């Protein structure tokens, strides 16, 4: 049970006590994704406003 | 001095940030109008609280904060609360409809239409920065902004501050508190599409937050302002490495360093201790000993599991108020003869300590009695894992059945997205396992 | 976020009209439009159901519809009749004689243009339209058949908008024609595809509780409206007043509707009215949940609970209200599905109905509605059978086909319901 | 009325405890998976503790110690008696093992085998696991090779103990036997040691020579049911009560039960249940636990009582399931669901 680094200011201090020792998607790529999602919705409502009109 | 910047997201995000800000300014001594009687230096400085503040040739001090929110209601509060003057109105943004609890509306059909000016109105923050470290995000699992535009902002937060750290505090979804019954979608959904772009995430389980509120505030049906007066506290006790002078935990990038071995288990545990209610007029206060034993009892965590029947990698320990090391090593050695604490193999067993002398500050008139000494332990431990069993689980019954679906795969989802997400949460948790049992 | 209201027909401008009557004096708005209430609260979500209007006058966002014009000279004469904007009356004077092919096809085709002119201009003064909803019956021809025409046409123009809808469902025990099943199932078909959120009100269920319950020996349409009224009041509670609930039509949808066609709920009421014993919470929350309260004649132990929705109005403990709602949960857990956890939300209003001190508004999304659907479709077989009463559609232009096919829909929606009745965890 | 959930469906005891707390009026079963129960009649492997105690407005109760694995399988026995300043690589009432995979301690238990190869003394020992199903792939041998030759002949890890040569064996017979007690432990960590234990008996006579023939040696009551021609003429099931055996030690021996032997049992369930209690103690935790245990005594010829093993998941004796159930029910089911003398003793700490 040591003490380690042990740091001291006016409002407070620091310090480690040992026990024991030891034994990304680009924006294209979102932007893509993104307007992929937007053209599964506009053929969905593409689809409804189809129906809606027969 | 190196500056961070704070990011509110939804309803939850956005009232936990105003709370936190409160209490900001009740310990730095900021008044409402965002003059600071004790800064000396007008207009300027790189002193250790102007990392969360910015200063106006006036000697106004202004949080270094976006809130965002896709509906108005709860952010106009912000426009006209008492620190109402503390921000400018290109830091609050509104939309008109919010995600209706649905992440596919908040990621995909409303979070298009807008992460684009969310992005402009962090970016004149970070140009008003010196060195910026990175970002603080607040936010809901289970709202549709909280979870949908959340994850789609960390995504591009990585492309376009790709060297900065980014640390979340995350609410975690208890039904107590009213609930869609969808939060368990949106929880699993948004984590595995953050879970790469987040350094270190702090979770709050309400549940955790009720009870405490409950048991130890002594409030029979605890209101959002009870808990998030409580959960800004914690975060406080967090951040104070950030805005007080110190050497422990002064950098975001500390936080990984002294939190996180491994990427993806990057989630602490926080336990804090005391809680006391502030109608009870005196209370024995409680010493250094009784209050560091109070960060191994499962009714003092931010998120209710059994540390005991798992392993720790990482443990710090972050005082404020009348605290000496001497008695903080003398609690910690009776403590682990008393205690089952085991440490992975591959880890020292050890405790990083912080003190700060400045004892906590309590709201005027809030539910928190004045005490003249708390600590906030953030323990990385296997058992919060348990968190993910039960969400997962839930997942599991609703998606069985494809119940809800639907209200995702109409806003441009597909289904792919539920199974693939699902599938890094299986992976999260034998990730967990490995580690934590033998 | 602003809602539309529309009411169609006979029954849809009786039962809206006294809807009006009821929010307006919640609201604290006179018949005149002027507001003379003691509560902020009371106009803090005015805007959601009111246009505001010169010299603060409050007047309904509300459309009125019908084929003939003799209901709505009631309305308009009505206690309340003066405060709706007289260009929001739309109407023919042919009728539709209680024909869903005249309302949907013939009569209604020729005036539903009209509405829609209405409806947009209402639209149009929206800052953020959040949806419609419709009061109409589903055994007549104008609200049935041109109710139904207009949900089309409307989903058609405002194709992202949530559409809700209060839809009287016939019964023989108080009944106007014989062919209100044939009415009723084309009906149901246009609502299982262009509605959000249907709250199936029986006419039968509305019957027995005023005979069996209320004590009153020859209910009138006026009774069996008075619970109506009560009931949509309930419903739309939690959207009319400032309260701790931060959610709108969708998000309501989102939490209720785990299925696209199984948006058909079993409405309640407690107390039942028609008295000063203040009522309890553990009374409220346990007639809220008797079958005896329920405006849908379907008994809730037949089936199973996907979603359920309580809205407290009152001031209360809401300790207890957690209690009271957790303890009835805990205590019939089998009727409640177990593949959606925490299927059961609660709100409360500080503000309750006029009369009671304290109300309890119960909306459930059962299994067990498919009793109700099962009922309509047995009375359409027996004629059906015979091809009896068709030549009055048939003379109209439509075919036997279009009655196959609904009824085959219908029989569809029923075996839907009892898919998830028998689903486990 | 009170809820409960059976998921181990193979459990004789708790079938029994379920039908009794029907039978009161007082309770309802739910299906497996209906999460809203108070208590739970748990699986015995992989029983989801994460998930209890996070129901709103219910008190949840299991009837499983998260934890008290580390005490009923026998590999973790031997390294929670040696490692644990409580009990002490120096600790007279375990017999001397060894755990040995095919953390090691392969030598370690050579070498006093190669002391007692010193002293050329009873040098006898007894290889076994967890995973050995009613008395399959034991195995008694007195050189030490042809034992790890046995090890490492198969996949799961073993522990090698000194045989009790000298076992006290009754008469008529030449008789060994081990005995059995029942222990529950409540939400609270009351430890109650059930009033009526067994004797497992062997009805064959002990013979030290050959130790191939495994009957006269191993006690277990499928075994005796199974490959025993001679057995129950002594008694029946070959199961000696508390009564009987109290009475042939005071006719024999000139001694009581309680005094020769029940002093040495109580001692050590007490010491082996406090040991772990700080890491599987439910009482400030968000659900409750109860377990019944069974603890397995061997008792030499000294009366000394040595424990071999303790069972997480025990059967009963068909004469005592009953008692022993209705005593469940009332200490640790209704003791925390209330309704509308004891036969257990209870070990004060
Ligand atoms: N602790 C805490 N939790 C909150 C607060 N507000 C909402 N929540 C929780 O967050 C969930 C609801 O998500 P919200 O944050 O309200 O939704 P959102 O982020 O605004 O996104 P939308 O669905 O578009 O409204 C529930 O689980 C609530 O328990 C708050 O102020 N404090
Ligand atoms: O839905 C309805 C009838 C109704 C009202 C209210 C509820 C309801 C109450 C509480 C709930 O739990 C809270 C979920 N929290 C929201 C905030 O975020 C955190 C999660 C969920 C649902 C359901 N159903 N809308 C009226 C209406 C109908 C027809 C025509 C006009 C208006
Ligand atoms: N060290 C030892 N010395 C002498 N005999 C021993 C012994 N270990 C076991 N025996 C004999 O072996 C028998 C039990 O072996 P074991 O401990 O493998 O039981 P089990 O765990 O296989 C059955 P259960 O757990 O279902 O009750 C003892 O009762 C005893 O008769
Ligand atoms: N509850 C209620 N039901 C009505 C009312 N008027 C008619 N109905 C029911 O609806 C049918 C008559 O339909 P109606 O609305 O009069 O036809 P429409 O005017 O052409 O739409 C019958 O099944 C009645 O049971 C009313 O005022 N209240
Ligand atoms: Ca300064
Ligand atoms: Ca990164
Ligand atoms: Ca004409
Ligand atoms: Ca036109
Ligand atoms: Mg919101
Ligand atoms: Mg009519
Ligand atoms: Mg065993």
């Amino acid at each position: 049970m040591e003490v380690i680094e042990l740091n001291k200011c006016t409002s407070g201090q620091s310090f480690e006590v040992i026990l024991k020792p030891p034994s990304d998607p680009s924006l294209e790529e979102i932007q893509k994704k993104l307007e992929a999602a937007e053209e599964r919705r506009k053929y969905q409502e593409a689809e409804l406003l189809k129906h809606l009109a027969e | 001095m190196r500056e961070c910047i704070s990011i509110h997201v939804g309803q939850a995000g956005v009232q936990i940030g105003n709370a936190c800000w409160e209490l900001y300014c009740l310990e730095h001594g900021i008044q409402p109008d965002g003059q600071m009687p004790s800064d000396k230096t007008i207009g300027g400085g790189d002193d250790s609280f102007n990392t969360f503040f910015s200063e106006t040739g006036a000697g106004k001090h202004v949080p270094r904060a976006v809130f965002v929110d896709l509906e108005p209601t709860v952010i106009d509060e912000v426009r006209t609360g008492t620190y109402r003057q503390l921000f400018h109105p290109e830091q609050l943004i509104t939309g008109k409809e919010d995600a209706a609890n649905n992440y596919a509306r908040g990621h995909y059909t409303i979070g298009k239409e807008i992460i684009d000016l969310v992005l402009d109105r962090i970016r004149k923050l970070a140009d008003q920065c010196t060195g910026l470290q990175g970002f603080l995000v607040f936010h809901s699992f289970g709202g549709g902004t909280g979870s949908g535009f959340t994850s789609l902002l960390m995504e591009r937060l990585s492309v376009d501050y790709g060297k900065k750290s980014k640390l979340e505090f995350s609410i975690y979804p208890a039904p107590q508190v009213s609930t869609a019954v969808v939060e368990p979608y949106n929880s699993i959904l948004t984590t595995h599409t953050t879970l790469e772009h987040s350094d270190c995430a702090f979770m709050v389980d309400n549940e955790a937050i009720y009870d405490i509120c409950r048991r130890n505030l002594d409030i029979e049906r605890p209101t959002y302002t009870n808990l998030n007066r409580l959960i800004s506290q914690i975060v406080s006790s967090i951040t104070a490495s950030l805005r007080f002078d110190g050497a422990l935990n002064v950098d975001l990038t500390e936080f990984q360093t002294n939190l996180v071995p491994y990427p993806r288990i990057h989630f602490p545990l926080a336990t804090y201790a005391p809680v006391i209610s502030a109608e009870k007029a005196y209370h024995e206060q409680l010493s250094v000993a009784e209050i560091t034993n109070a960060c191994f009892e499962p009714a003092n965590q931010m998120v209710k599991c059994d540390p005991r029947h798992g392993k720790y990698m990482a443990c710090c320990l972050l005082y404020r108020g009348d605290v000496v090391p001497k008695d903080v090593n003398a609690a910690i050695a009776t403590i682990k003869t008393k205690r089952s604490i085991q440490f992975v193999d591959w880890c020292p067993t050890g405790f990083k300590v912080g003190i700060n002398y400045q004892p906590p500050t309590v709201v005027p008139g809030g539910d928190l009695a004045k005490v003249q000494r708390a600590v906030c332990m953030l323990s990385n431990t296997t058992a919060i894992a348990e968190a993910w069993a039960r969400l997962d689980h839930k997942f599991d019954l609703m998606y069985a059945k494809r119940a809800f679906v639907h209200w995702y795969v109409g806003e441009g989802m597909e289904e792919g997205e539920f199974s693939e997400a699902r599938e890094d949460m299986a992976a999260l948790e034998k990730d967990y396992e490995e580690v934590g049992v033998d | 976020r602003e809602i539309v209201h529309i009411q169609a027909g006979q029954c849809g401008n009786q039962i809206g009209a006294k809807f009006w009557e009821v929010i307006s004096d919640e609201h604290g708005i006179d018949p005149t439009g002027s507001y003379h209430g003691d509560s902020d609260l009371q106009l803090e979500r005015i805007n959601v159901y009111y246009n505001e209007a010169t010299g603060n006058k409050y007047v309904p966002r509300a459309i009125l519809v019908d084929l003939e014009p003799g209901t709505m000279d009631s309305v308009r004469s009505g206690p309340f009749g003066q405060i709706f904007r007289p260009d929001n009356f739309v109407f023919g004077q042919s009728g539709a004689g209680n024909n869903w092919a005249k309302g949907h096809y013939t009569e209604g085709a020729e005036l539903v243009d009209s509405v829609l002119d209405v409806v947009r201009k209402e639209s149009e003064s929206c800052d953020c339209l959040q949806g419609f909803q419709l009061t109409h019956s589903l055994g007549g021809g104008t609200g049935s058949g041109m109710g139904t025409l207009l949900i089309s046409k409307i989903r058609e123009e405002y194709p992202d908008r949530i559409m809700n809808t209060f839809s009287v469902m016939p019964s023989p025990k108080v009944s106007d024609t014989v062919v209100e099943p044939y009415n009723a199932t084309l009906s149901v078909h246009q609502l299982v595809e262009n509605t959000d959120e249907t709250y199936c009100i029986d006419n039968e269920a509305l019957y027995d509780i005023c005979f069996r319950t209320l004590k009153l020996t020859t209910p009138t349409y006026g009774d069996l409206n008075h619970l109506v009224s009560a009931t949509m009041s309930g419903v739309t509670t939690c959207l009319r007043f400032p309260g701790q609930l931060n959610a709108d039509l969708r998000k309501l949808a989102v939490n209720m509707v785990p299925f696209p066609r199984l948006h058909f709920f079993m409405p309640g009421f407690a107390p039942l009215t028609s008295q000063y014993r203040a009522l309890t919470v553990p009374e409220l929350t346990q007639q809220m949940f008797d079958s005896k309260n329920m405006m849908a004649a379907c008994d809730p132990r037949h089936g199973r609970y996907l979603t359920v929705a309580a809205i407290f109005r009152g001031r209360m403990s809401m300790k207890e209200v957690d209690e009271q709602m957790l303890n009835v949960q805990n205590k019939n857990s089998s009727y409640f599905v177990e593949w959606i956890p925490n299927n059961v939300k609660t709100a409360v209003c500080d503000i309750p109905p006029r009369g009671l001190k304290m109300s309890a508004t119960f909306i459930g999304n059962s299994t067990a509605i498919q009793e109700l659907f099962k009922r309509i479709s047995e009375q359409f077989t027996a004629m059906f059978r015979r091809k009896a009463f068709l030549h009055w559609y048939t003379g109209e232009g439509m075919d036997e086909m279009e009655f196959t096919e609904a009824e085959s829909n219908m029989n569809d929606l029923v075996s839907e319901y009892q898919q998830y009745q028998d689903a486990t965890a | 009325m009170y809820t409960f959930v059976v998921r181990d469906e193979n459990s004789s005891v708790y079938a029994e405890v379920s039908r009794l707390l029907l039978a009161t009026g007082q309770w309802k079963r739910l299906r497996k998976d209906n999460p809203r129960f108070n208590l739970m009649l748990g699986e015995r492997n992989r029983l989801p503790f994460g998930r209890l105690g996070h129901e709103p407005g219910l008190v949840q109760l299991v009837n499983y110690y998260r934890g008290a694995d580390k005490l009923c399988r026998k590999a973790s026995l031997v390294k929670l008696i040696k490692t644990s300043p409580e009990l002490s690589e120096s600790c007279t009432w375990f017999p001397e093992s060894y755990v040995i995979y095919p953390t090691d301690e392969r030598e370690v238990f050579l070498a006093a085998y190669n002391r007692r190869r010193e002293g050329r003394e009873g040098n006898v020992w007894i290889a076994k696991s967890s995973a050995g199903a009613k008395g399959e792939g034991i195995l008694i041998s007195s050189e030490a090779s042809e034992l790890l030759d046995f090890i490492d002949e198969q996949g799961q890890v073993h522990v090698i103990q000194k045989y009790l040569e000298k076992p006290l064996l009754l008469e008529p017979g030449h008789r060994k036997f081990d005995i059995r007690s029942w222990v529950l432990v409540d939400h609270l960590y009351n430890i109650y040691l059930y009033r009526e234990g067994v004797l497992r008996t062997s009805s064959e006579p002990y013979n030290s020579a050959n130790f191939q023939d495994k009957t006269c040696h191993l006690t277990n009551h499928c075994i005796q049911k199974e490959y025993s021609k001679n057995y129950g003429r002594y008694e029946e099931g070959n199961e000696m009560f508390f009564e009987e055996f109290n009475q042939y030690l005071m006719d024999a021996l000139n001694t009581t039960l309680e005094n020769s032997i029940l002093l040495q049992i109580k001692h050590i369930i007490r010491s082996c249940l406090m040991c772990i209690e700080p890491a599987i103690s439910t009482k400030h935790l968000h659900y409750q636990s109860f377990q019944l245990f069974g603890f397995d005594f061997m008792v030499d010829e000294e009366l000394k009582v040595w424990l071999i093993e303790v069972n997480g998941a025990p059967a009963c004796a068909q004469k005592l399931y009953a008692e022993l159930c209705q005593g469940i029910v009332d200490v640790a089911i209704s003791s925390v669901f209330p309704l509308a003398t004891s036969i257990f003793i209870k070990l004060h700490h």
